[PDB]
């Protein structure tokens, strides 16, 4: 009686908050705390004396109600209410805990985002502070919800319904409706991701989102089109990106009519000046999760689109401040180029080079004539500084169509830039302020040294005048740059394992130095100050580079361990976001994929293709079971199939890949090592985690992995399915209960509890160092090495400040860290990565 | 010597947080100065007549002082409040040993303070209800 | 540059090597910092100028920055690592003799402006020490006190007093393993730690983490102690030093724990954020040295350890977990061990000194939990603290705001009262009564006006018998 009226209470009131505004409402919130926490002790005590614990549909219908009115209360402008919701959270979390005690997969199957609640707690235990610095707050957390439910899908549609009323009275209609409006605005764009998969709702806000950045209204319509650029640049969900690519660039298609003539309307110039602003802000910080949707969509023809619009506004103190902007977009644009994906990249970076080259115009203030044309000068600045980073690794391409040849259009093309470059440094001598001049003449400098360096062939003969210039500190920029190209032979000429192989050969020792105790000092600094947005290239760096001098271990023992012992969670850590799941994920799919072809590729030939499993089912569920079907049948061709797969798996322990020994072995070791420093075994942790990680996955969807060709026929898809569950728990060494589908198969589960330890015995009973088994093949990995190189460099200052608070006892005179920073200034600045081929892919 | 000196610290910082008396915000959200009343309490256990008798002196200022102004008034009745409920533990957490040491003090220094709130009081309808009902208590 | 390229010389390819990265290191901004020209983006522009056949420069900028002894040992060093790489590939090279040579008959006399950088340089390049050079050092140190007091010029002589002091750190390693002076420099370096001066103090304690290290690759401490090793070694010259005792206010012969760590208190004042980190680390080499002794785990509470592990209280993580207060292994604050009135209340008067200087949220709310459980643990001999807590306590009763660091001090007050009202056993003179009425002065704030405590005539006395003492001739 108790679960079912309580709930029902539940029900009736978490129906009302989410109804409408009310003045009490902050009350109720807190009187609605405190009947959760009652709740929860009546279930412990409940749970101890009986498991039993009723779930009525009134139960689940209520559990329900109740998170959509915890999210709705995210965006109240009260101050008081958000921070008591957000406390609230953490009630839930542990009402799944007392009804489950296996966090491995119960805990986070009843809750699926069991990780982000634990972290909105934290937060509300944070001192007071503003409305503003707090909604940044819950924002960055909304952002990281992943899974969508009930809870999530639901109060995005809800919330939506009031947000897309709110406008027509704000709007149709001729400051504390604005603040609420402001809210909603923020928690929509935050939490977008979820609703994501024509039509759709979602689509449908992006459509209004697009329509107020060009709001023209007489009394608020300033701070719409404010706010709007602020929230969308700053605050959408990262998974959003693609759907919003593509539709700013459906929208500034139409502003070229047929043949290509522009169309200034004086709200197309106020659209394609937001779109810039926007565009600078989602481009210009880093979000943790953006870095497989950045790089999913092209956004060259919207870029060429852009300044082909503004190439048309003409000369006014207007039109030339939005060139500026636009100039300082592209340079950010340049910068996240290895994030970007580009269909044709050497055609887009010479395409832009011609445009910006035209705005250079110098002298056009002193033509000018006037006092406020000061602008014209920062235009130069700009538009330089753009062409410096478009020009950097660039070969020349003569857009073709023209009877000129190849190599006689490229000459002619190189001419062109060089005499214009020329032009604008005779008009900076100190003769013909004096700050202005000298950034200018030190870029000019600059894109020619840049135009050479990538066109020695095409373009020596054009330079060599450069010697003898007036100007003696252009003569010893140019007297560096051909002694850069005297180092670097003409071709390969096979001198990279010779000229090179011995120039890095210190970098690498290095970072391998054995830190006393074995801490690698260089490798755990390196891990810290790193940004997250390139911890997807860390790992990759690290595992190659250390593998490679076969010491794999030693860079994982440093690894997993501290996590471990920081953190309880052990072994379930490592399946969130953070630099030590990501080496787990990068071995697991570049030493491990070998492995399953060559297991499952046969065997799912047969259930799939042949004869005999021509007309089978595995469909042993009474309630979907259908009239034809037979039990028994259905049961023992399962039961048949678990042999073929469980018995292979058991005999490939020979073939398992050494990469990987090493990572359950550390498992192994620092799990072990976690009991002895707190009848639980270590090798049941391992090998379950390595089933549920590493196997299941493949056996469950095995066309997705790349094993198969094309997607399994319904039929064989649900046997897969449900031979996982039978494969999982004979790891997890457990029995079938509550669920009386499976309950036949629970002897064939128990039988096998022995023959898989002994499995797991064998891949996880390698040496903590494997001094029986040892090699030395020493790969050279120039390709490698040169991503390191790049890496150390751009980190410089924070690396150096890390190693110096450490290695107290024994100063940093002559510690690893005074070692970077004399062979960093021996090497030299990194390279320029070379133009990209491809379309952008991932590991 | 010297600890005499630290409980007049403890003594005075209980005048200047009296709402009559200005508020800077040393309350700190009423953390601060409602730690600074338990200690004053704790203290009274062992310095009965010192603290006692500077309770009185406290209260006799507030009492016979001058304001205008509704608002002033809610801080002169709001004050008062607070200082009689102090007050009262003082005298009600003493150890029960028939401490009956305090002779001079009563006769003219503290009851002629406390009677004047018995005396019916039209100044408010509900105001005066309260304190009688609070000095009633201490009396 | 003309090393590498030499033909005359024939270094192997590995010698060529250290060259070659010596060569980049001496261009990095920190060589500029130690060579005085920082904010020079070019050393060559500045050197040469274009128009020097045409006028005459004008100098500018008449403010130069001061040069510190301590730069001058990592360009000393550095140049003795190159010249020591090319004598291995050159046969009997006498480039180091000849070097040593020179730097003798500049250190030994008397000269303002190239003694004192001579000295540093002796020092660093030298392979041999006799007793008779280093008692000429001793000797310098002795007169550069005397001249420093007796007329204004100080700042001439303080350099002459630092750079003998750097010497004598580099020097000790190479003396005689049987000779008596690696204890008699103990003395020394405490003597240097008494003339309150930043720059003297900072080279003091250098003289001292090296001298307990030296001390124990010969394994001097293996069945002994460091008060008895050191307080043996000073009882022939007893007389002199127990006049320096009385004038500092740290008595020696009553505790000798307690007087050094006395000392080492000042240490956490020092301006510069790499001298106060090695403090910390003589204190943990002290604390190892006086329990393997008494085989005591190295983090047990006694008699001996007390004063150390009330100084490590603030610093270390480790002391705050293994000595944790009672009323939350073992416990600090001990009533079944710390019997002695006299040790119980030297150990007070540490961790009021301690608060008293402190500025720091963090540290003052870890030391006023103790001070407050202490109250009600000792209230006997608690009085003979009130003075060093009553100023800054008034204070944090009126103003402060912060619940974390306000229920601690309230703890004290409601524990004084309670034990008021006996006659006072103990005053706040009782430390005078054995010696230790200088503890909570000396641990002050270094002063700015650098004037030596013109005591220093005793410390001349006690240097010019040392001598005699132990270096009879
Ligand atoms: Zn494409």
């Amino acid at each position: 009686t108790f679960w079912e009226i309580s709930s029902q209470m539940l029900f009736y009131i978490c129906k009302k908050l989410t109804s409408h505004q009310m003045l009490s409402s902050t009350e109720i919130l807190k009187w609605l705390r405190e009947i959760l926490i009652c709740r929860n002790k009546f279930l412990l005590k409940n749970k101890q004396a009986d498991r039993s614990s009723g779930t009525p549909p009134i139960c689940r219908q209520a559990q329900t109600k109740l998170e959509v009115a915890l999210y709705m209360f995210l965006w109240n402008p009260d101050t008081e209410a958000v921070l008591v919701a957000m406390s609230c959270f953490r009630h839930l979390c542990e009402e799944a805990d007392i009804r489950c005690g296996v966090d491995e997969v119960s805990v986070h199957n009843l809750l699926p985002n069991y990780n982000t609640f634990m972290e909105f707690a934290s937060v509300s235990n944070m001192m007071s502070t503003g409305r503003a610095a707090l909604q940044k707050r819950v924002m960055a957390l909304l952002r990281r919800i992943e899974h969508p439910t009930a809870g999530n899908t639901e109060a995005w549609e809800d919330t939506h319904a009031k947000w897309e009323q709110a406008t027509k009275l704000i709007l149709n209609y001729p400051t504390d409706s604005l603040q609420e409006w402001i809210n909603m605005t923020g928690f929509l764009c935050a939490l977008g991701g979820v609703c994501l998969q024509a039509d759709t709702p979602v689509s449908k806000f992006m459509d209004r989102l697009l329509s107020l950045m060009v709001c023209n209204h007489e009394k608020v319509g300033l701070q719409i089109r404010t706010n709007v650029k602020d929230l969308v640049g700053l605050e959408l969900s990262p998974a959003l990106y693609p759907m919003l690519f593509n539709k700013l660039k459906n929208t500034i298609s139409k502003f070229f009519d047929s043949q290509g003539q522009v169309l200034l309307t004086d709200t197309n110039t106020q659209f394609v000046e937001q779109t810039i602003a926007i565009m600078k802000n989602l481009l210009d910080n880093h979000t943790e999760g953006s870095s497989e949707h950045l790089g999913q969509a092209s956004i060259e023809t919207m870029m060429l689109n852009l300044v082909r619009y503004v190439r048309v506004l003409g000369n006014m103190v207007h039109a030339i401040q939005i060139k500026t902007k636009l100039c300082q977009l592209v340079e950010v644009m340049m910068a996240r180029r290895d994030d970007l994906s580009f269909c044709q990249e050497m055609k887009f970076r010479n395409k832009m080079v011609e445009y910006l080259t035209d705005w250079v115009m110098g002298t056009s203030n002193q033509a000018a004539d006037d006092d406020v044309k000061c602008l014209t000068r920062d235009l130069d600045q700009a538009s330089m500084e753009a062409v410096v980073s478009l020009l950097a690794g660039l070969p020349l391409q003569p857009e073709e169509g023209d009877g000129v040849e190849l190599m006689e259009a490229k000459s002619q093309l190189f001419l062109k830039y060089f005499t214009l470059f020329m032009n604008l440094l005779n008009d900076c001598s100190e003769v013909e302020m004096s700050r202005r001049l000298a950034s200018l003449r030190h870029c000019t400098v600059l894109a020619m040294s840049n135009l050479l360096n990538a066109n020695v062939d095409s373009g020596l003969m054009h330079s060599i005048g450069l010697g003898y210039h007036k100007d003696l500190q252009t003569r010893a920029t140019f007297m560096e740059v051909l002694t850069k190209i005297l180092q670097q032979g003409t071709e390969f000429d096979t001198l990279a394992e010779t000229v090179l192989a011995d120039r890095f050969e210190r970098l690498v020792e290095l970072v391998t130095m054995m830190g006393d105790q074995g801490e690698l000092p260089i490798a755990m600094a390196l891990a810290n100050v790193v940004p997250c947005s390139q911890w997807d290239e860390l790992a990759r760096v690290l595992v190659t580079l250390f593998d490679s001098r076969h010491l794999l271990y030693q860079l994982l023992w440093n690894m997993f361990s501290k996590e471990v012992e920081l953190a309880d969670s052990m072994q379930t850590l490592f399946r969130g976001n953070s630099l030590a799941s990501k080496i787990m994920t990068f071995c697991f799919k570049v030493y491990g994929a070998t492995y399953l072809q060559k297991l499952l590729d046969p065997l799912l030939r047969i259930v799939i293709t042949s004869s005999d499993w021509q007309h089978v089912s595995f469909e042993v569920d009474p309630t979907r079971l259908e009239p034809s079907e037979s039990l028994e049948e259905n049961q023992r061709n399962l039961l048949q199939m678990t042999e073929k797969f469980f018995h292979a798996i058991i005999s490939s322990s020979s073939e398992f890949p050494p990469q990987l020994r090493s990572v359950c072995h550390c498992l192994y070791q620092a799990t072990c090592h976690s009991l002895l420093n707190k009848p639980q075994n270590s090798i049941g942790a391992v090998g379950s985690a390595m089933f549920l990680r590493f196997i299941n996955p493949a056996i469950v969807s095995p066309y997705e992995a790349g094993i198969l060709d094309k997607k399994p026929p319904p039929r064989i898809e649900r046997g897969l399915k449900l031979m996982s569950k039978i494969l999982q728990s004979i790891a997890n060494h457990v029995l079938f209960t509550k669920e009386e589908h499976m309950r036949p198969f629970n002897d064939f589960v128990k039988s096998n509890f022995d023959a898989a330890r002994r499995f797991f015995l064998d891949i996880a009973s390698d040496c903590p160092t494997s001094d029986a088994v040892n090699h030395s093949l020493s790969f050279i990995s120039d390709g490698n090495v040169l991503a390191l190189h790049r890496l150390l460099w751009n980190n410089q200052e924070k690396i150096g400040q890390y190693l110096s608070s450490n290695r107290d006892h024994k100063a940093v005179g002559r510690r690893p860290f005074d070692k970077m920073a004399t062979l960093l200034a021996y090497l030299g600045p990194p390279e320029h990565k070379p133009v990209a081929d491809t379309h952008w892919s991932s590991l | 010597h010297r600890p005499v000196e630290w409980v007049q610290a403890v003594v005075s910082r209980f005048d200047e947080q009296l709402p009559i008396k200005t508020g800077q915000q040393n309350t700190h959200t009423k953390v601060s100065t409602e730690h600074n009343k338990e200690c004053l309490i704790n203290i009274s256990k062992y310095k009965f007549s010192l603290v006692i008798s500077g309770l009185t002196t406290i209260l006799k200022n507030v009492n016979n002082m001058r304001i205008f102004g509704e608002a002033a008034e809610k801080n002169l009745y709001l004050s008062q409040l607070i200082i009689l409920d102090t007050l009262e533990k003082c005298l009600a957490g003493q150890p029960k040993d028939t401490m009956r040491l305090d002779e001079t003090m009563l006769v003219k220094q503290l009851l002629p303070e406390i009677c004047h709130f018995l005396h019916t009081c039209r100044e408010g309808n509900q105001h005066a209800a309260e304190l009688r009902n609070s000095a009633s208590g201490v009396l | 540059h003309s090393l590498c390229t030499c033909s005359q010389l024939h270094f192997s390819e590995e010698t060529k090597q250290v060259l070659r990265l010596s060569l980049t290191e001496f261009s990095l901004p920190k060589f500029y910092l130690l060579f005085g020209i920082s904010k020079v983006k070019s050393a060559a522009v500045i050197a040469f100028r274009s128009s020097y056949r045409d006028r005459s420069f004008s100098p500018g900028s008449y403010e130069r920055e001061t040069f510190a002894l301590t730069s001058l040992e990592t360009v000393t060093e550095a140049l003795l690592e190159i010249m020591e790489a090319c004598m291995r590939d050159i046969p009997t090279c006498k480039w180091l003799d000849q070097w040593t040579e020179l730097a003798q008959r500049f250190a030994f006399q008397y000269n303002p402006s190239l003694q004192p950088r001579a000295l540093v340089v002796f020092g660093c390049i030298s392979k041999r020490v006799s007793h008779g050079q280093i008692k000429q050092i001793i000797r310098i140190l002795s007169k550069a006190l005397e001249s420093c007091l007796k007329g204004p010029d100080t700042y001439n002589s303080q350099v002459l007093i630092e750079a003998t002091v750097i010497a004598l750190t580099k020097l000790q390693p190479l003396l005689n393993k049987d000779s008596p002076l690696h204890k008699a420099l103990f003395w020394v370096a405490v003597a240097v730690l008494q003339l309150d001066e930043v720059n003297l103090y900072s080279a003091g304690t250098a003289l001292l983490e090296q001298n307990l290290h030296t001390l124990d690759s010969l394994r001097i401490f293996n069945d002994k102690s460091p008060e008895e090793v050191f307080m043996a070694i000073r009882n022939p010259l007893e007389w002199h030093c127990k006049q320096m005792d009385h004038f500092v206010g740290l008595n020696f012969n009553s505790n000798f724990n307690f007087a050094l760590v006395g000392h080492l208190l000042k240490g956490y004042r020092h301006p510069s954020p790499a001298i106060v980190a090695r403090t910390v680390r003589i204190l943990h080499t002290l604390l190892t040295l006086v329990n393997k002794h008494r085989n005591c785990d190295k983090f047990e509470v006694n008699t001996q350890s007390v004063a150390y592990l009330a100084a490590l209280l603030t610093v270390s993580e480790e002391v705050r977990s293994r000595c944790s207060l009672k009323h939350r292994s073992n416990v600090l604050l001990d009533e079944e061990v710390l019997t002695d009135p006299k040790i119980q209340a030297l150990l007070l008067t540490v961790l009021a000194t301690l608060v008293k200087y402190t500025t720091d949220e963090f540290d003052q709310r870890i030391l006023y939990e103790y001070l407050a459980e202490a109250s009600v643990v000792f209230p006997k001999v608690f009085p003979v603290v009130h003075n060093l807590l009553d100023s800054k306590i008034n204070t944090l009763l009126s103003l402060c705001q912060d619940p974390n660091l306000l229920n601690p001090i309230h703890g004290i007050v409601q524990s004084v009262v309670y034990h008021e009202e006996s006659p006072p056993q103990y005053q706040t003179s009782y430390l005078q009564s054995f010696g230790f009425n200088g503890l909570w002065r000396f641990a002050g704030p270094f002063s700015k006006q650098t004037q030596i405590p013109d005591y220093a005539e005793l410390i001349v006395k006690f240097l010019d018998a040392l001598i005699d003492t132990y270096l009879p001739g």
